[PDB]
This record gives structure tokens, sequence and C-alpha cells, in this order.
């Protein structure tokens, strides 16, 4: 039966998706810089 | 002016993907406990359309 299936899934699916969630706001992202130089 | 690099796309993508998947589980597992209903009262009427 597809019961002891979903039972692992919904939960092996629902602490890795709260889990990978938390750290999206720490991930690396890329800036980009500008500098103003003189005389030009 | 930041912009996402694969790392955070991919983390960004696998953890939406997984929230799905546990819902779709939970749609899954009620299918036991739910009440089903005589399924009557169909219709809207006419002082509601107007």
């Amino acid at each position: 039966e597809p019961s002891r299936i979903a039972r692992l899934i919904a939960v092996v699916a629902g602490i890795a998706g709260v889990l990978l969630c938390g750290l999206v706001p720490l991930l690396p992202v890329e800036e980009t810089t500008a500098t103003v130089l003189w005389p030009q | 002016i930041t912009s996402p690099t694969l790392l955070k796309t991919a983390v960004m993508v696998l953890g939406l993907a997984c929230v799905i998947g546990s819902i779709v589980a939970l749609a899954l597992l009620d299918r036991g406990w739910r009440r089903r209903p005589p399924r009557t009262r169909g219709r809207a009427g006419l002082w509601t359309w107007i």
C-alpha cells in the first residue's frame, strides 16, 4: 500500500523543506562594485 | 545590487520542490480519513445571478 511510503516522504521532505529554506538568507551572492576616479 | 549565485539558486529550487512534495504526500495521506459528503446542493438559483 502507498501508505508507509507517503508517511515517511511527508517527513523527509517536510523537514528537508524547512532546513533547506532556513539557510537561504545566508547563502552567498555576487555584488557589483563601483568606483569613481579623478583626474580624468 | 546583489545577484544570486548558482549554489543559492540550486538550494532555492530544491528546497521549494520539497514543500510541494510534502504537501502532495499529505494529500495522498488524506485518502483514509476523508469524510465523504452526500453531494447535493449543486445549483445557484436566480436572484444570485442577478
